[PDB]
């Protein structure tokens, strides 16, 4: 299956390409940035992101979106986690949500895909914690910041290993069970 | 406009209304129609917007579908339905107590009718060349210039079909064609994104010249409800005269454009 | 026949007019028109005839002289003398007096109206757009399709002529292909050595047969005054149906077949 | 016709042949023709001819026995004789030599294509659009305008069908309104007894003046054998010129105003 | 699609090229067009492109400066600047290199002949009645359908004038109605959203089925770069057949499709 | 003057409707919620947001976006201000913020106009400090957290002389000189 | 039936009136004076006079022509007897033919006949005496100078047994027996 | 001048050409033999001649016949002079009206010429005695008959003086006057 991708992130090209390898199928990526809206569900978010993407391609094109989703805060991100982080970086986020008295947080993909036809949306989660300092390498925004749960690793720092349990990788596995399973 | 109030008197403005008067009704909307035939295709609403037109998006159904009585079907039930009241929409209570001579239409349904006989009216519908040997000059006359839902080798809703009818060959052309000399018509409920207006009158207008007597073409009108600046210079250079209001609400404005006519 | 005395009754006959009428009235007549142009431009009156039709005769002096004009001021002034006296025209008694409510005609003359006056009755004279705005469903309708002697650019008295109009696009034609569908027509005082008439029906009939309603298609006629085989059969084709008589003085017979239409 | 010379020399000229070639031949003449179907219908040959035109008095046959199949045989069979040399007609001879690139004809035969085939040249035959779809350029073209007698829905042999060709919508006609612009037509062999050269002419010439260029339109010619002072004023309106001669031996004079154009 | 290579071998194809082919140049857009006539009449870029297509927009400037010159001028000095080479499209190479007999457009520009001149080779420009005159059966034609900055008397961009133009009455369409008449065209460069194409389609496809003929009618093509699943049935309906492509980099699968006829 | 105004506040409408009182101008406001974008100019979020709002009406209208911009985080709010403050309410402002070492921002608001032929942007600004308790009546938003440059009560115990310093009134008053001068 | 004719003899409508008075079929005659041609043969004379007579009147018409046919005159009347009698008349008649040495002479009608299709001839003849004095009433032309074979009075004093054995009722007679027996 | 003649004697052809021989004018004769019509005035005779000849020719064309009207006969021949000499010839001439007691006789020819526009009638009449015997050559019809006024020779035996005192070259010389003039 050849679908294409429009995103902003070049690493989540990265990440999507080792994800899918040896499967069958494969990613034309393409970089756009497109601009998201202020909503509050995801679903419209990754309807009209979505939308903007066949508006710009016309052929099967798939969407992803991130999003943390802070306990403390209210689960104030998730849709809007691009601006918190690269208001932040990793300086001005741990020394005040790391050291409160929750640092529990979920972080959740969804994936917005069009087959020329109709919209499918599939998601996953993967439940974790703030750590108090910055930990490992610092190339893909907040793996470093990132421990999931049962673990006392950051996403950056346990390397290869963190595309087997990952939210984008049981998003993608269901995205890949959609996309080996038919067009149903 | 005050010119038009002047003739509404004589008896030489022609009415043609559009599918914008219904809607208040509440009826549905080439949205839901549109929408429909997705849904019945497997497609999404939105998607299968990007596609064509609305016209196309339903040369498409019917080439699927074989024909289109499938869906002529389920126009006629659904607004044809038994939810609709006809004495609660004033739009239609004011056409039926003004007196107008000569009624045109390009919508599908059967309300006009229904209401100028609520309020105690006579009329003869017309839709074929046979009804035309019936006409009476002492009753109203209300033409279905693109067809009703009681046959369908005559239903403008495609492609194909809003072109042969390009031409003005069919018979009921042959009769516009000859109403317009000599009187003036008052647009109303239409929206301007349909060239069939603006290849009649650009054509009609084209003649008075020749015959070297402009200064005698009738005067037409077209209340539209929020207006356009450029769409209004282009639309004199046939011969239409737009008017409009400030109220906001569409149906508010309709309604009393047409209070300037009922009384008497 | 029969059937055309019933179409009568209920008021869906139409009458055509020619120049046979003209004729107890004692006017000129084309042999005289034409022997006077020959003597005019210096020919004789048979050498003259030997080199064309009459239309091409008479577009022949206009062309030498400069315009019609010239011609248009005889024919008016000997046409509408002194000396003839319309209370002696029983046909023309018959035309005031039936109940036909749209007369064409091709005469170039004023007789018709002048009757239709002596004998009390009132009308419309359309020989142009601007008339075409004034018409009343209450008085009869006199429709000038061959021009009058008050207009220069409208008679019909040459080829050039005789051509343009035959598309069709004037607008007082765009008015009689539309007075016909749903509507019989009588032709009287007329022959057939004249092929408009074979245009107009040739196509007004293949109309009904697209839609296949052909059994509804009005029917027309044409009396003429002396039978002939051949041309029935043609005539049947595009529609048309003679009523011949055995009178062999013309005259008497057509104030005859007029008969079956005054019946008070 | 000095002019005339000049076109020829480069490449603007077109062939239109008519009946008058093909009587030096010796064929069947129209005369014989309308005189058969009289003994075939009980009339004699001289009261028949008094009803009606001859294309009329061809139509008549036809209804009567049904279809033109009866006809279009003893015509084939009669006129493609084999008692007819071509080697001794030097009007086709010289057609055959002179450098025509297109010619247009109204005869039904097939003796033009014999000649040129006699005298070693090539051609093709369009009497339908699949043949435009063979044209060559370094072949001559031969286009029947007025159907074979290897197909009966085209033959034109009668009043409705000289008629409905009259509006100029088959294949062939588009194709004679587009080599026309450009340049000019030599008729010959015809006889001024129609309405297709006029209505043909007054209708590309109206043309050029609206395109403001009409000093720019060719000029065709009608090469006719005997003299007409009216004729050539009414002729003279749509740039047709006008050749006549002296000899009075109609073949002699035809066939000198040929040799004109075939030297070497 | 093998088909159509079918006939680029024989002699059957007429090229049809649009505005997307002067791309690669990097000339205007329509875009930047009517950003300009926005600057220029007070508006703002978003603002204007709101109560109107095209060509309204456009005609609303003409109707308030006065007439269209001043726009031509901008156009014809900004599309023909010295910053534009010719050498560096392939585009064009291929068109310069490939046989087409025949080359019509609606582009304004005058790169298509630079382009044949370039690569050495010759060409009859066609853009009035006068033209139609020199044609060579040894040089490429190439026909400006919709005008060129040569006159603006012709120049079609504005409404008004995309209508008359449909009624294809014009000398120029009088001879691509005759062009067709046994040939495909080729259509590239250009977009699914005119009518012209399918009035002329529409149109030619009756014919055929008329004479009943119609497993003759040549095949047309219309190479669109993105694939879109509804369109094809409908212009399936008038023999018209999509031929899409992969690549997403439009430009490129464009100049692909023109090596298969580029070949030697 | 007859200006409309598209919002989603309804406190809007009455600020609005009595700092232009006696101008001349009036107001024709109607309720809709058009959702902002998320960018970093304001110039390109107003524009879009007029754009929808004129979209909405086809007449004058005017459209107005209100941001916070907080020193201690690098200015994240602005453009983005209100899920920000629908979410983490009062209680989650003063106690993380307030509580702050660098308890300085600025309010603005900008005011996108649409004359049905241009657009024109208005703005103003006031420096600020955040309190570190909700102070005064909570019934318009964070009028009850911000106190101004040079007073130490906040804008909702203010009172009707909130809109006499305020940034609005700021914005309003060059709104108000433009309307008044004309179409320039 | 019902057959027209056309003549300039009012004495010729008169003797066919009674000739055919009880047969069935019946005459509406007119007066017209169509001009014969000078020809030998009375066969195209009678096609071009009952063509123009079938011009004239458009309906079934038959036209009669009655010609005298003296053999001292080497026949030279016939076709051409009106002028003849309407020179000469009665007096340079019987003075210069009557006293000539042979005065034999032979009377013949031909009639032809159209129904409007086809073209029918019949005749008649008799034989006869020219007189050497006119005797007889002088109001039907010749009738008083034309001894019958048989007898020695002449047609006009005979009466009217003139129409019996003359030729007038011989081709009257197949005229009415092609009547009669129809359309053959 | 070219004029064209249309007739049936092939010696008016000759002697049209030799009376015309050095005028100017020169005749193209054709014979076609125009069967003439009976009546008294000879001016519709050859009005209907003329025509018949125009309508055969179409061009510049004259014709011309020829009467005689013998005073014994009451002036009978003129306009059916052809068919009396064609029958009765010189035989049955000479000794039935020579013999007479009056033999005066007129001989005239009446010429009708058509210009393509107009007809032009140009005549002439020669007094004359009609023989009481045949005498000179029989080659030219019933000039061995005719005696003109003034002589005792017959216009046979004349000579080629015959066209000078006779009636044709008087209505000839009228004709070449009109001819020379011009189109009066
Ligand atoms: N109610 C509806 O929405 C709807 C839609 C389709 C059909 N209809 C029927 O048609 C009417 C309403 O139609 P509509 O206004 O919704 O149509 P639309 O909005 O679907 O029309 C699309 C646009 O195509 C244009 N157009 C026409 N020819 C074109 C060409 N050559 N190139 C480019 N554009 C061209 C016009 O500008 C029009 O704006 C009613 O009378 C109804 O009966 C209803
Ligand atoms: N092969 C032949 O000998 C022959 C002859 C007759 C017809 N045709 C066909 O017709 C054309 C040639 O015809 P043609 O020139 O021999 O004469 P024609 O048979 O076409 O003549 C028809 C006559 O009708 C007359 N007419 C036109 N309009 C009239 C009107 N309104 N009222 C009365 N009369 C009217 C014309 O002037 C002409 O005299 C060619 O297309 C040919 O195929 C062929
Ligand atoms: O596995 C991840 N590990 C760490 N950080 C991540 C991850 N995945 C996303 N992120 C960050 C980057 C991204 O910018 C932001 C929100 O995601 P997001 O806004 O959708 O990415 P983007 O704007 O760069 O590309 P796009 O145009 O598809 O939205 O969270
Ligand atoms: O004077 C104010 N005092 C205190 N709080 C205020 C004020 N004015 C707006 N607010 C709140 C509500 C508003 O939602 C948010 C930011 O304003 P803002 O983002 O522009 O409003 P919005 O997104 O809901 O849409 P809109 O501007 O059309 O009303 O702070
Ligand atoms: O029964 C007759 N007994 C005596 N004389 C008769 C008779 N019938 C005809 N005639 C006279 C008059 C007539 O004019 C002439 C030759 O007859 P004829 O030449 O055919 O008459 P006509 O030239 O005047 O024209 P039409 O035959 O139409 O009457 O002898
Ligand atoms: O100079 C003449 N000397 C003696 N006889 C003449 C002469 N000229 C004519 N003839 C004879 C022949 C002619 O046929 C007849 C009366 O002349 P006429 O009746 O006009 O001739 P026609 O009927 O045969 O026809 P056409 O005049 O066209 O030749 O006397």
């Amino acid at each position: 299956m050849n679908i294409r991708f429009i995103t902003r992130n070049r690493h989540k090209i990265k990440e999507i390409n080792k994800i899918l390898s040896g499967t069958g199928v494969v990613v034309l990526a393409s970089e756009h940035s497109i601009d998201e809206i202020q909503t509050e569900n995801v679903h419209a978010l990754i309807k009209d992101k979505l939308l903007k993407a066949f508006k710009l391609v016309g052929r099967p094109v798939f969407v992803e979106h991130t999003g943390l989703y802070i306990e403390s805060l209210n689960g104030f991100p998730g849709g809007l986690t691009q601006i918190f982080w690269d208001k932040l970086q990793a300086d001005k986020f741990s020394q005040l949500l790391g050291t409160s008295e929750n640092p529990r947080l979920v972080a959740k993909t969804i994936i917005g895909y069009c087959d020329s036809m109709k919209i499918y949306i599939f998601e996953g989660e993967t439940q974790g914690t703030i750590s108090p300092v910055p930990k490992g390498p610092r190339d893909f925004q907040w793996d470093c910041i990132f421990i999931p749960d049962g673990e006392s690793e950051t996403f950056a720092e346990m390397g290869d290993r963190k595309n087997e349990i990952s939210m984008r990788k049981k998003a993608f596995d269901k995205f890949k069970e959609y996309l080996l399973e038919g067009g149903k | 406009m005050e010119q038009l109030l002047a003739d509404y008197k004589k008896g030489n403005v022609i009415l043609f209304v559009g599918a914008g008067v219904s809607m208040n009704l509440g009826l549905p909307s080439w949205s839901q129609l549109v929408d429909h035939i997705a849904t019945e295709l497997g497609y999404d609403p939105d998607i299968y917007r990007t596609f064509g037109s609305a016209l196309e998006l339903a040369e498409y159904y019917k080439l699927k579908k074989g024909k289109i009585g499938p869906l002529r079907s389920w126009m006629d039930r659904m607004w044809h339905s038994s939810d609709i009241d006809i004495n609660k929409s004033k739009v239609h209570e004011y056409i039926a107590k003004a007196n107008f001579p000569i009624i045109y239409t390009t919508n599908y349904d059967r309300w006009i009718e229904t209401a100028l006989s609520n309020y105690g009216k006579e009329y003869i519908k017309i839709s074929s060349v046979s009804d035309i040997a019936k006409i009476d000059n002492n009753k109203t006359q209300i033409i279905k210039f693109a067809g009703d839902f009681d046959d369908d080798s005559s239903i403008v809703l495609d492609e194909t079909s809003y072109f042969q009818r390009l031409e003005f060959e069919t018979p009921l052309d042959i009769k516009f064609r000859s109403d317009v000399l000599g009187k003036s018509v008052l647009f109303i409920g239409y929206s301007l994104s349909d060239i069939n207006i603006r290849l009649l009158f650009y054509k009609l207008s084209k003649l008075w010249k020749e015959q070297k007597l402009e200064e005698a073409q009738p005067k037409s009108y077209i209340f539209l409800p929020r207006p356009n600046p450029i769409q209004e210079e282009i639309l004199e250079q046939w011969r239409i005269g737009m008017i409009s209001s400030e109220n906001d609400n569409p149906g508010e404005s309709l309604e009393e454009f047409l209070k300037n006519f009922v009384l008497v």
